[PDB]
């Protein structure tokens, strides 16, 4: 993934999902790079899950680094 | 000591920080609470993650009318700054129904006596339409009535009522900073003048083919450009029709005569001998038989 | 609706779109689907508008020798 | 390439790749900094705000201007423009551009995008605004709506007429 991708990429789900003021993608234009565009799509998404699973209607930078970091390894 | 923020703001964070809810009615007082500093703070927001989970869970609960009410009040005071007045008296309506079981009717009426005044305070509604007569709506001792009159009031609605309407009525009538901020009434005035001159249209929509402008003001009791903000309004809400002539200072209604009509006209024309001739005659002839003599 | 696949995007389009217009038999996507990859499909076969048949290299394990390649063929 | 990407992308448009490829463009600009010719950041910036003004989701255009890193702390009459614009956008008002356009036209007009897109962008808008203001029915004195919008008949006319 180049960063336009990215930022293409979060500049397409967070679009559509409720967020947290602290959600930031530019944030993780820098946290993210080369990964695979479904797992970042996931961790959007993860994050559209992870607040959602605590039931915080503001998807976080948290629930999205709760999504990230817990997904830049899986292991 | 006059601390607003932080004082809301220590007790901000408790859904989260604090209780997986593992005690709620605790809990959800702070919640209230929290929702009541996010008035204090003046931000629903606080209230509505807050809010829009918990009510439901006094639902749940042996149902709590206080645990309702309380929210149910902030829920109002929500609506209140918030002012969506379907939603409003919506929620207003839910517990309010609730409070017939828990308050008397009485007690309970004004809840209601703004709540269909709320219902009008919106622009209107469609629920609203349905919940125009509910049932013993005029709760059928107050007035109250002239509220659902008003409702009533809309089938007629003329517009040489509104400042007559508006003097007609504000005991709390148009006169409530009473469980609504109108603080001048204009929150229900100024917010149903429109109100009336809105849902005046509508039965102004279906009375005319054509008008004037002027009998527009004439009845709208409005100047051209106010009419045709209406006029726009409800042309940019395409809500109804008509004609913007200026030039005319004419509105046709705008019939969209196009459907080609005597399509089904004429085939309703049909339909009407096809009912008429078909309906007058099955009878006809077993009329003077069915008496025969 | 995955972010920044655009010069893929329009590979595929180099690959399908145009050539659909205007030459391949048949185009590769490789990588994993799902991904975004599969969304490729879809959005493409939505742009595309083409009347869209998916395969499963899997709908075909049936047992027979016999059947098969006919609608393979007729579809 | 990202710049020449939006180059295109703005001409085709897809601002969101145009802007995008404009971001992380701009990112190296503003990283580049001085290697970049200097302001040609901003530039880019001016473009990628663009974008997103003629994409008209403003927050982030605010956003931007109001990251400074976005800004790189810089601020131009095209970033006012471009704010204006997108005020003017958000004003939807015939005047607030040839405002801010007359005014701004100096880092305004100097960008042949907006220069292009923009101005005709706006255009339609003012159609659009015309289209909403036709939306009160038709044998209406244009001078109604030329008055409505503030602009001579015809002046308003031809476009008028052109849609």
């Amino acid at each position: 993934r180049d960063r336009r991708e990215r930022r293409l990429i979060f500049g397409t789900i967070a679009s559509k999902m409720s967020l947290a003021p602290e959600a930031d993608l530019d944030s993780l234009i820098i946290r993210n790079d080369s990964l695979s565009g479904a797992v970042i799509a996931a961790i959007m998404q993860e994050a559209g899950l992870r607040a959602v699973r605590k039931n915080r209607y503001v998807i976080l930078q948290s629930d999205l680094e709760e999504a990230y970091a817990t997904q830049v390894k899986t292991d | 000591e006059g601390k607003i923020d932080e004082a809301a703001d220590i007790l901000c964070e408790l859904q989260v920080e604090t209780y997986g809810s593992m005690e709620m009615s605790e809990k959800i007082q702070f919640i209230l609470e929290q929702m009541e500093l996010s008035i204090l703070k003046g931000d629903y927001s606080q209230a509505t993650v807050l809010s829009r989970k918990i009510l439901k869970k006094t639902f749940k609960n042996p149902k709590y009318e206080s645990l309702k009410l309380e929210y149910y009040n902030l829920l109002v005071k929500i609506s209140l700054h918030k002012r969506e007045y379907l939603e409003v008296a919506q929620y207003l309506q839910e517990i309010y129904q609730t409070d017939a079981i828990k308050s008397d009717e009485a007690k309970w009426k004004p809840v209601l006596s703004h709540i269909v005044y709320f219902l009008v305070l919106s622009p209107y509604g469609n629920l609203q339409n349905d919940l125009i007569h509910k049932i013993q709506n005029d709760n059928n001792l107050k007035k109250l009535e002239s509220q659902e009159s008003l409702v009533k009031l809309f089938t007629t609605n003329e517009l040489m009522r509104w400042p007559i309407v508006q003097k007609t009525y504000e005991p709390v009538l148009n006169e409530d900073d009473l469980a609504f901020g109108g603080e001048a009434n204009k929150h229900h005035w100024e917010d149903l003048q429109k109100r009336v001159i809105e849902h005046n249209l509508r039965v102004i929509s279906e009375y005319y083919s054509r008008i004037t402008l002027l009998r527009l003001n004439e009845l709208l009791d409005l100047t051209e450009s106010q009419t045709e903000t209406y006029i726009s309004d409800l042309v940019n809400q395409g809500i109804i029709y008509a004609k913007v002539n200026r030039p005319a200072k004419i509105v046709n209604f705008e019939k969209p005569k196009n459907s080609s009509q005597l399509l089904n006209e004429w085939s309703h024309n049909v339909d009407e001998l096809l009912e008429h001739i078909e309906t007058i005659g099955h009878l006809i002839t077993k009329e003077e038989i069915m008496h025969g003599l | 609706d995955v972010g920044g696949l655009d010069m893929q995007k329009q590979e595929i389009r180099e690959a399908v779109e145009l050539p659909l217009v205007q030459p391949p038999r048949g185009v590769l996507l490789y990588g994993p689907p799902g991904t975004g990859k599969t969304m490729l499909v879809k959005a493409v076969a939505n742009s595309t508008k083409a009347a869209f048949i998916r395969v499963n290299g899997s709908e075909f394990v049936h047992k027979y020798l016999g059947e098969g390649p006919r609608m393979v063929r007729d579809v | 390439l990202d710049l020449m990407s939006g180059i295109l992308h703005c001409e085709d448009k897809d601002y969101k790749t145009a802007f995008s490829y404009f971001f992380e463009s701009f990112e190296s600009y503003h990283n580049l900094t001085t290697h970049n010719s200097y302001e040609k950041a901003c530039q880019v910036l001016k473009y990628m705000l663009l974008s997103k003004i003629m994409l008209n989701l403003i927050d982030d255009v605010k956003n931007i201007l109001n990251a400074k890193y976005t800004k790189e702390t810089y601020q131009s009459r095209g970033i006012d423009a471009m704010k204006a614009v997108a005020e003017a956008y958000n004003n939807r008002s015939l005047l607030d551009f040839n405002t801010a356009l007359k005014q701004y036209e100096k880092e305004l007009m100097g960008d042949e995008l907006t220069r292009s897109h923009f101005n005709a962008l706006y255009d339609t808008l003012l159609e659009s605004n015309l289209c909403k203001i036709i939306e009160p029915f038709e044998c209406v004195e244009i001078s109604h709506i030329s008055k409505i919008i503030g602009l001579d008949t015809q002046q308003v006319e031809g476009k008028l007429s052109q849609m």
